[PDB]
């Protein structure tokens, strides 16, 4: 369930985000792996070194996943169909991280745009995160 | 537990934390994502919309309260198990809040200090904090276990 | 999110529960209120006395739910629209007792039909019971 | 915290578990219920189908090193906190099993214990042996708090 206003804070977010989409999943992956050490099994291999091309990569891929559920707000498990397969299926990832690096997101965008980030939005912020989660964790059997 | 450097960059946050302002906007902001929440507040007034939950009286003064004992936990960090005895019966033998919900606040106080600290609230800032909220968030659920 | 196979399984269950539906609605809100007694809070006026009619009259109701439900399985939604209202926006029960009320139902299944409660059929009924807790959890306006 | 009301209803119950088959079950469950939990036990081997696990040597003889652990708990009631010290730093420190996961395992094993049981476990039968599986969890997730 997403709301006719939670879609339009959710488009008015990444609007305003725009081209920086890209560097705010590099951070937001750092500030993951930092906070939540534990997050980090999942990456054994990473140069985990701040601002490496590895970080910055596949932080590239997180946030243009993330703005094409946005683009797609009213179909987000046609969208990220493939990923679901990816992360359920084949990664096995336990379903509470995805909450872990939700929270870390809704982080960065706290520390470079705190007047968009108003409470109603934050609300719409977190179902949006919320709901690119269940979508990726949605088929396990 | 706890590095030297864990405790300077919860110290330093909190030297310029007003309690009054970002307590009021923690709670506003539990209160408002967290909607069922709602229901432990009831007798303080109008939460029927984000407007009347952020101006209400109540809240701001509660929110106070949870950030002043945010503060304790701040002075005692060796001992937040003990500083929190009391309210974790208020909590768990009086109030029925499920545990899970100590740990939604939490999130909330670290997006508000990221909020109002912008780019000084650095991961290595955010990874001491998220750290403290949940000790203080085992703190209260203790007298369920 | 549920496959043929689970739906399958599902209406297996309710199939051999049939009519006594009712009895184990009535088994599983006493179990929750005896293991969770936080629950109680919900209902501070209700006769918790063992076989009383308001734990017998109100399981019949939960268990028409979960009938109705699985009966609409394809969309459980738009089925029980109207329970996700009073849930949700009215009660404002907090989202992780549905998880405990789900848990007691599997319970009670267990106890009376092991044999149809196969790690196969564990599963969907799980993720039917979590799908019900969603839809009671929707719409938090 | 236990009253002997609650001691004899989880003494009398395990007195009849076979540790073996009850172990294997709950595994098996834990990996076909909840499929991301396979991720810590990938070296078991084939674990493609719900057929697959239930048959596997390595998750029969792991479920009944599970059991006997829980076994251990049922022996120490007043000292559950102590005996799973080691155990916590393994999964916590060595692992990195998230805490949820012990929620759920014991939730599965309520459920096993239901079925082998059937009208003998009754709604306060099944009280006592949550209450068990919820200081278990918690003791074993003592290394992260
Ligand atoms: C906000 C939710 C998430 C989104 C939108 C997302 C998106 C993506 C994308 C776009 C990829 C790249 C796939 C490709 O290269 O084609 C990926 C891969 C991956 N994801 Fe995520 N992801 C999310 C959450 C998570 C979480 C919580 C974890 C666990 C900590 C995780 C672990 C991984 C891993 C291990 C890979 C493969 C990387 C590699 O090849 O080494 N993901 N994800
Ligand atoms: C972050 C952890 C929390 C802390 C440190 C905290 C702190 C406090 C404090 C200082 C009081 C006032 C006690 C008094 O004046 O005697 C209080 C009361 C209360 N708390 Fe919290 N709180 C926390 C989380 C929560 C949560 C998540 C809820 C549920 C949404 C909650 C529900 C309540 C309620 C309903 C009261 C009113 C009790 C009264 O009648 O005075 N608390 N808490
Ligand atoms: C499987 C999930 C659930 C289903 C299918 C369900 C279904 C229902 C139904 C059919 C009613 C009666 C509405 C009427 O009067 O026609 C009801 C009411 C109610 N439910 Fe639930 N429910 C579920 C979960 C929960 C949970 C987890 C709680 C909290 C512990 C809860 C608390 C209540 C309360 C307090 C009422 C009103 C009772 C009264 O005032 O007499 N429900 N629900
Ligand atoms: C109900 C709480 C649990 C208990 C009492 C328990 C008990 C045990 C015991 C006795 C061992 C053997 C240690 C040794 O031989 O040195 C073990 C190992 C292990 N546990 Fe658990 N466990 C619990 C929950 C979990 C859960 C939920 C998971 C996964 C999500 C898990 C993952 C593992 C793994 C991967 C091993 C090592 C297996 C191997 O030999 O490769 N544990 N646990």
């Amino acid at each position: 369930v997403l709301s006719a206003n939670d879609k339009s804070n959710v488009k008015a977010v990444f609007a305003k985000i725009g081209g920086q989409a890209g560097d705010l999943g590099g951070e937001a992956l750092e500030r993951l792996f930092i906070t939540y050490p534990q997050t980090k099994t999942y990456f054994p291999h990473f140069d985990l070194s701040h601002g490496s091309a590895q970080i910055k990569g596949h932080g590239k891929k997180v946030a243009e996943a993330l703005v094409e559920a946005a683009n797609h707000i009213d179909d987000i498990a046609g969208a990220l169909s493939k990923l679901s397969d990816l992360h359920a299926q084949k990664l096995r990832v336990d379903p509470v991280n995805f909450k872990l690096l939700g929270h870390c997101f809704l982080v960065v965008v706290a520390v470079h745009f705190p007047s968009l980030l108003t409470p109603e939005v934050h609300a719409s912020l977190d179902k949006f995160v919320l709901a690119v989660g269940t979508v990726l964790t949605a088929k396990y059997r | 537990h706890w590095s030297a450097e864990e405790k300077q960059l919860i110290t330093s946050i909190w030297g310029k934390v007003n309690v009054a302002d970002c307590g009021a906007e923690a709670l506003a902001r539990l209160l408002i994502v967290y909607p069922w929440t709602q229901r432990f507040f009831s007798s303080f007034g109008n939460l029927s919309s984000a407007t009347a939950i952020s101006g209400n009286p109540n809240v701001k003064a509660h929110g106070k309260k949870v950030l002043t004992s945010f503060g304790d936990a701040v002075k005692n960090l060796d001992n937040i198990k003990g500083t929190f005895a009391q309210l974790s019966e208020l909590h768990c033998d009086k109030l029925h809040v499920d545990p899970e919900n100590f740990r939604l606040l939490g999130d909330i106080l670290v997006i508000i200090l990221a909020a109002h600290f912008g780019k000084d609230f650095t991961p290595e800032c955010q990874a001491a904090w998220q750290k403290l909220v949940r000790v203080v968030a085992h703190a209260l659920a203790r007298k369920y276990h």
